[PDB]
């Protein structure tokens, strides 16, 4: 790649300097470059890659979103799908790009449980943002895989996690969000966001001093969620 | 109205 | 260029459809490909170029700020030099190409009052771009390139427009920034961007039906820089 | 704080 001359150190630091200056594309290149070192990544650098590349693909999204809702309004000349199309190609370029990082660098056997959950999370949630956008035969496979990522990382969270780990909480926001946006689940998103919330609070003392904001967020947006779908 | 997943934080 | 196989309609078309998805490079290649048709662009139009150009530019600025400010408090590692120019670079980049684009196609002889005020006027501000990234030899050639390009577009737009229009009063106001930003002469900003305004107040009547938001909007932005200056 | 220039409209 065009970082493989830069010393990881150097590349971690102009990540930091991309995300003040919100330059999300520099970042997410910049990160992709230190993973591509193969060492690992401790818990600051996950954070800048997960924020970087969902910088990115939130870009996408939205302007897919947008394009989508334009094209279905005209449904009821090429150029709105052409666009829509370009858009797309380029959103499943860089969910690509991510699931390749994911299985050829970071998704280990070995590792902390929290790094294991984290990238499982991270495969769930790409191949997702796939299945936002696809259609026929590679849509069935793109939902398997999202729903298998996030089942494992389902598994490792609630044998190896306190219920209110910020990790365990957000995969399970994210898989609630599978279920009910993606899968057509709306009784497992549910009782997902029921169980996962309920867990924590009866568990509310196993919040971390170092990030126990993150958990109560994540909390409140499953509550959000839930008064959302009932 | 869209389903909230996980923000990024930090 | 990239656009060239496509139809002016479909690129203006699909500028458009960038603006409402926010994507602003897109819009901006877009609108690059309609000019190399090498027709005249019509109000629409410029702005759609316009506002595709100032986002993306814009950003690069910002982030450029942001890269400088960090490597000024650090000379109180080559990093942040390093990014800081890599910024720049591409900001220089994006102003060249405007300024390639303005000379090549859309800065004639003939035409709208208008159309050459305005086109004079966003030379002036890409070579202003340039100019705060700007140091040696290079920036006086560039600052005596924009001062040349507005003192143009005043002549004419005292000329040919009435005190109140929106290209006149945006022209004005780049202008008096142009002097207290870069050229380092605040009684001149100041003198033009009392001038400006009072000039506009005293033949208010001229307001235009589809322009009069605009031409308030620029007046109340004379006076806040008349009230940050004084 | 710096100058105000023409913003992006419409
Ligand atoms: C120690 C460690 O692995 N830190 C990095 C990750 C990166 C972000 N995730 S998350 O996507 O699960 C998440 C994001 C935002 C909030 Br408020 C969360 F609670 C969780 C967790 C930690
Ligand atoms: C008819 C015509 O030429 N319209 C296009 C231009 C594009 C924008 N300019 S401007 O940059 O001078 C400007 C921008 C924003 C506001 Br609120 C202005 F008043 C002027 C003017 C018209
Ligand atoms: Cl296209
Ligand atoms: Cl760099
Ligand atoms: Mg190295
Ligand atoms: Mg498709
Ligand atoms: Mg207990
Ligand atoms: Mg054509
Ligand atoms: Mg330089
Ligand atoms: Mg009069």
């Amino acid at each position: 790649g065009a970082m493989g001359s830069m010393e990881r150190a150097s590349l971690i630091q102009k990540a930091k300097l991309a995300e003040q200056a919100e330059r999300y594309e520099d970042m997410a290149a910049f990160m992709k470059g230190a993973v591509e070192k193969g060492e690992e990544l401790s818990c600051e650098e996950r954070n800048l890659l997960s924020v970087a590349y969902k910088n990115v693909v939130g870009g996408q999204r939205a302007a897919w979103r947008v394009l989508s809702s334009i094209e279905q309004k005209s449904n009821e000349g090429p150029e709105v799908r052409e666009y829509r199309e370009k858009v797309e190609t380029e959103l499943q370029g860089v969910c690509d790009t991510v699931l390749g990082l994911l299985d050829s660098h970071l998704i280990k056997e070995a590792g902390d449980a929290e790094s294991r959950v984290f990238y499982l999370k991270m495969k769930g949630d790409y191949y997702r943002y796939l299945a936002e956008v696809a259609t026929g035969d590679d849509k069935k496979r793109i939902i398997d895989s999202a729903r298998s990522a996030y089942q494992e990382a389902m598994d490792i969270s609630k044998k190896e996690m306190p219920p209110t780990n910020p990790i365990r909480l957000g995969l399970a926001l994210n898989f609630s969000v599978f279920h009910y946006e993606i899968a057509n689940s709306p009784e497992e998103a549910i009782s997902l966001a029921k169980t996962t919330f309920d867990e924590a609070m009866a568990d509310l003392h196993t919040l971390s001093e170092d990030s126990y904001k993150d958990s109560t967020l994540i909390m409140q947006l499953l509550r959000d969620n839930l008064t959302l779908w009932t | 109205q869209r389903s909230t997943s996980t923000p990024n934080v930090h």
